[PDB]
C-alpha cells in the first residue's frame, strides 16, 4: 500500500539519465508544471479515495518523509504545491498534511530551504484548520522556533523568518482564527512570567 | 534480451541519408561521457556535467 | 558607574510596560548631565554590548527596543543642546577624545567622534555574517533614528549604510541621506533597487 | 602471528602504562644503537573556478543588491549569442557549501509574462529544471537556460 | 545602417519579435546597451505615425521592455517627448507600456542611470 504510493510519487519526479548527451534531441517536451501537477494529483486522487479512513494518516505521514528526503528545492515546491491543490481541492483534510508537516523530525531549522517552502505551505493551507487545531499547531509551531539558537547566519535568517509569518498570522486579532484567550495561553505555557 | 526504454528524436543523389549517419555518430561519440558521469556520481566527485566545451565539436 | 548601573536595572526588565517606562524616566535622570552621559552611553555602554559575544542575549526585543530608544533620544538631545556640581566636574575632567576614538564638522568635538564610531560599529553589525539579537538592536537603533528626526545625528552616517540597511530589510534611506549632490546618487541608487 | 607472537603478547600485556616507553627504550635502544650506529644524521573558490570556465555567452556578475561576502552568493547572469534573442537576465543564489548541493534559480515570473515567447522560454526552463539531475552546478542550469531559449527559438518557427 | 531603416525593414518583411531581436543584434555589432542608438525613440516615432500604433513596432517595444534590452528611463524620456494628445489610441498604447514597468522600476546598473531614472519619473 505504501509500496502503491511509492511507485506513484517516485514515478512523478523521476529523471532522465540519457539527456545531456545529445541534449534536447530527443522528441517531447517533458510535461510542464501544471499537466504534471494534474496528472499527480488525479493519481493520488484514486489511492486516497480507495484508501480508509483509519489508514489516513500513516499515507501522510510517508508523503512528508518523502518530501523532506528530497534534495532539489524545485522538486520539494513541486510536490508542496501537489499537496498545496490536494488540500485546496477538498481532498484532504487540511489539519492532517500541517501537523505531518510541522512534527516531521527531518524538518530541522538547517534544511533552510525547506524550511522556508514547509512554512510557506503551511501559512497557505492553516486558514480552513478549526480552533483546536489551530492552537496545536501554535503550541508545536513555537516549539519548532524555539530550537534555533542566539546566533544564525545571516544569510539563513529570512528564510528562517517564514515561520514569524505563519505565528504573526495566528495570533492576528482581525483574522480571527481562533479565540485570542487560546492564543496567550499556549504563548504563557511556554513563556512563564520572567522569560523573555 | 529486454527492451528498457525508448525516446524518438526530433524531427529538425541522395541516397546517403545524411540525418541517420548523424545520429548514429552522435550516440556513439557521446553515450561514453553517460557512463562516466555514473561512475562520478557513485563515487560523489562533484562535476559540471557533460558539456560542450569551447568549440562546438568536443 | 551611574550610566552603566542604571542601564543594567533596565536590561533586566522583562515586560514591555516597564521597559518603556523605565527608558521615559531614565531620559529625565540623565538630564543631570545629558553631555557627558551620552559620551558614556554611546561610547562605551552600546559599544561593549554590541562587541561582546556573550552580552548580546540581553538584547532582546522587549528591553532591546526601549534601550534602542534610549539611546537615540540621548543623542538628539545632546546634539541639539546643567547642574553646578556637573559644571565643576566636567571643567576639572581631562581627556582626549582623539586618543580614545581613533576613527580608522569639528571632528575635535568629542559627540561628534563618539557619533562616527558607533555609526561605524553599526555599519560593521550590518556588514556581517552571524545574525543575531545585536543585528536587531542595529535595525531599532536605525528606524528610530529615522521616525525621531524631523529633517542631525545621521549626517554621521557612511553611506554604505544606505546600502546595506536594505540588504538586512524606503524612507530608512530618504531621511538617512542628508541630501547632497553626492548623496542622490546613493540614494536614487539604493531606493530604485530595493 | 606465527614465530612473533610472544612480543605482541608482552607489549599488548603492558600498554597503558606511564612507563612503557621508558621500558622500551631501556630495552632496545643499546643494542640498536652498538649495531646501527648512533641515530639519523571571499567569494568561495569552486565559485571562481566555474565563473572561469563558462564559455563567452554567458556575462555571469554579482548583484549589487543583496547580502555580500557572507554564506550565500546572488548572481545576474546575462545572455549573448547572435543566433539567441535577448531574454531577461535570471538570478541565481548560490548557497554556501556549494558543491554536495543544488543552486537555486530566483524565479520572476511577472517578467516572464507579457509576450508568447519569454512564455515558452518558462516553461521549458522549468521543465528542463525538473529533468535535471541533483546536486548539479551553476553551469548545469545556465546550459539548461540556453538550450531552452533555442528550444523556444524553434517551437515558435 | 541606420536604426530607423533597421526597424523598417523589420516591418517590411514581417519579422517576429525574437528575429527582430536577433536581426537587431546582427546589424549592430557594439550593443551600446540600445539606449544610446535610442532604440525606444525609434521604435515610438515610428509606431506612432498613424491615428492607431501599428501593433508590430508595438510588440517589438514591448518585447524590447519585457527583454532587457532597452533601459526604463530611456523608454521614459521617450514617452515624454510624444504630446499631440489628439488620439487617445496612442496615448491609451503608451499607458500600457507605462503599465508594463511601472510599480517595479528597478535599475540595476551605475548611479548615473539611477539619476537619469529619477528624472525621467
Amino acid at each position: 500500500m505504501e509500496t502503491q504510493l511509492q511507485s506513484i510519487f517516485e514515478e512523478v519526479v523521476k529523471t532522465e539519465v540519457i539527456e545531456e548527451a545529445f541534449p534536447g534531441m530527443f522528441m517531447d517536451t517533458p510535461e510542464d508544471e501544471k499537466t504534471k501537477l494534474i496528472s499527480c494529483l488525479g493519481a493520488f486522487r484514486q489511492f486516497w479515495g480507495g484508501l480508509s479512513q483509519e489508514s489516513h494518516e500513516q499515507c501522510i505521514q510517508w508523503i512528508v518523509k518523502f518530501i523532506h528526503g528530497q534534495h532539489s528545492p524545485k522538486r520539494i515546491s513541486f510536490l508542496y504545491d501537489c499537496l498545496a491543490m490536494a488540500v485546496e481541492t477538498g481532498l484532504l483534510p487540511p489539519r492532517l498534511v500541517c501537523e505531518s508537516l510541522i512534527n516531521s523530525d527531518t524538518l530541522e531549522w538547517e534544511r533552510t530551504q525547506l524550511w522556508a517552502l514547509t512554512f510557506k505551505l503551511v501559512r497557505k493551507i492553516i486558514g480552513g484548520v478549526d480552533y483546536k487545531g489551530v492552537r496545536d499547531l501554535l503550541k508545536v509551531i513555537l516549539e519548532k522556533i524555539l530550537t534555533i539558537p542566539n546566533t544564525v547566519s545571516s544569510a539563513v535568517v529570512q528564510q528562517l523568518l517564514a515561520a514569524r509569518e505563519v505565528i504573526a498570522y495566528i495570533l492576528e486579532r482581525n483574522a480571527c482564527l481562533l479565540p485570542a484567550y487560546f492564543a496567550v495561553t499556549e504563548i504563557r505555557k511556554l513563556y512563564p512570567e520572567g522569560k523573555l | 534480451a529486454m527492451a528498457l526504454l525508448l525516446q524518438q528524436f526530433k524531427e529538425n543523389m541522395c541516397a546517403f541519408n545524411k540525418v541517420l549517419a548523424h545520429f548514429v555518430a552522435m550516440c556513439d561519440t557521446n553515450m561514453p561521457f553517460v557512463g562516466l558521469r555514473l561512475e562520478l556520481s557513485n563515487l560523489e566527485i562533484p562535476h559540471q556535467g557533460v558539456q560542450v566545451e569551447g568549440d562546438g565539436f568536443s | 558607574w551611574f550610566c552603566n548601573n542604571l542601564i543594567k536595572e533596565l536590561l533586566k526588565e522583562t515586560r514591555k510596560e516597564h521597559t518603556l517606562r523605565a527608558v521615559e524616566l531614565l531620559y529625565s535622570i540623565f538630564c543631570l548631565d545629558m553631555q557627558q552621559v551620552t559620551l558614556v552611553l554611546l561610547g562605551h555602554i552600546l559599544p561593549g554590548l554590541l562587541t561582546d559575544s556573550s552580552k548580546w542575549h540581553s538584547l532582546m526585543d522587549p528591553p532591546g527596543t526601549a534601550l534602542a530608544k534610549l539611546a537615540v533620544w540621548c543623542a538628539l538631545s545632546s546634539y541639539s543642546s546643567a547642574s553646578t556640581r556637573q559644571k565643576k566636574r566636567h571643567r576639572e575632567d581631562i581627556e582626549d577624545y582623539i586618543s580614545l576614538f581613533p576613527l580608522d564638522v569639528n571632528m575635535r568635538d568629542p559627540l561628534n567622534r563618539v557619533l562616527a564610531n558607533l555609526f561605524l560599529l553599526i555599519s560593521s553589525i550590518l556588514g556581517s555574517r552571524t545574525a543575531g539579537p545585536h543585528t536587531q538592536f542595529v535595525q531599532w537603533f536605525m528606524e528610530e533614528c529615522v521616525d525621531c528626526l524631523e529633517q542631525s545625528v545621521l549626517q554621521f552616517m557612511p553611506f554604505t549604510t544606505v546600502s546595506e540597511l536594505v540588504k538586512v530589510s524606503k524612507v530608512v534611506l530618504a531621511i538617512t541621506d542628508l541630501s547632497l549632490p553626492l548623496g542622490r546618487q546613493v540614494a536614487a541608487k539604493a531606493i530604485a533597487a530595493l | 602471528q606465527y614465530l612473533c607472537q610472544p612480543l605482541l603478547d608482552a607489549v599488548l600485556a603492558n600498554i597503558r602504562s606511564p612507563v612503557f616507553n621508558h621500558s622500551l627504550y631501556r630495552t632496545f635502544v643499546p643494542a640498536m644503537t652498538a649495531i646501527h650506529g648512533p641515530p639519523i644524521t571571499s567569494i568561495p573558490s569552486v565559485l571562481q573556478g566555474e565563473v572561469a570556465r563558462l564559455d563567452p555567452k554567458f556575462l555571469v556578475n554579482l548583484d549589487p543588491s543583496h547580502c555580500s561576502n557572507n554564506g550565500t552568493v546572488h548572481l545576474i547572469c546575462k545572455l549573448d549569442d547572435k543566433d539567441l534573442p535577448s531574454v531577461p537576465p535570471l538570478e541565481l543564489s548560490v548557497p554556501a557549501d556549494y558543491p554536495a548541493q543544488s543552486p537555486l534559480w530566483i524565479d520572476r515570473q511577472w517578467q516572464y509574462d507579457a509576450n508568447p515567447f519569454l512564455q515558452s522560454v518558462h516553461r521549458c526552463m522549468t521543465s528542463r529544471l525538473l529533468q535535471l539531475p541533483d546536486k548539479h552546478s551553476v553551469t548545469a542550469l545556465l546550459n539548461t537556460w540556453a538550450q531552452s531559449v533555442h528550444q523556444a527559438c524553434l517551437s515558435a518557427a | 545602417v541606420n536604426l530607423k531603416q533597421a526597424i523598417l525593414q523589420a516591418w517590411k518583411e514581417r519579422w517576429s519579435d525574437y528575429q527582430w531581436a536577433i536581426n537587431m543584434k546582427k546589424f549592430f555589432p557594439k550593443g551600446a546597451t540600445w539606449d544610446i542608438l535610442n532604440l525606444a525613440d525609434a521604435l515610438l516615432e515610428q509606431a506612432m505615425i498613424g491615428p492607431s500604433p501599428n501593433p508590430l513596432i508595438l510588440s517589438y517595444l514591448k518585447y524590447a521592455i519585457s527583454s532587457q534590452m532597452v533601459s526604463y528611463s530611456s523608454v521614459l524620456t521617450a514617452i515624454s517627448k510624444f504630446d499631440d494628445f489628439s488620439r487617445d489610441l496612442c496615448v491609451q498604447a503608451l499607458l500600457d507600456i507605462m503599465d508594463m514597468f511601472c510599480d517595479r522600476l528597478s535599475c540595476h546598473g551605475k548611479a548615473e542611470e539611477c539619476i537619469g531614472l529619477c528624472r525621467a519619473l
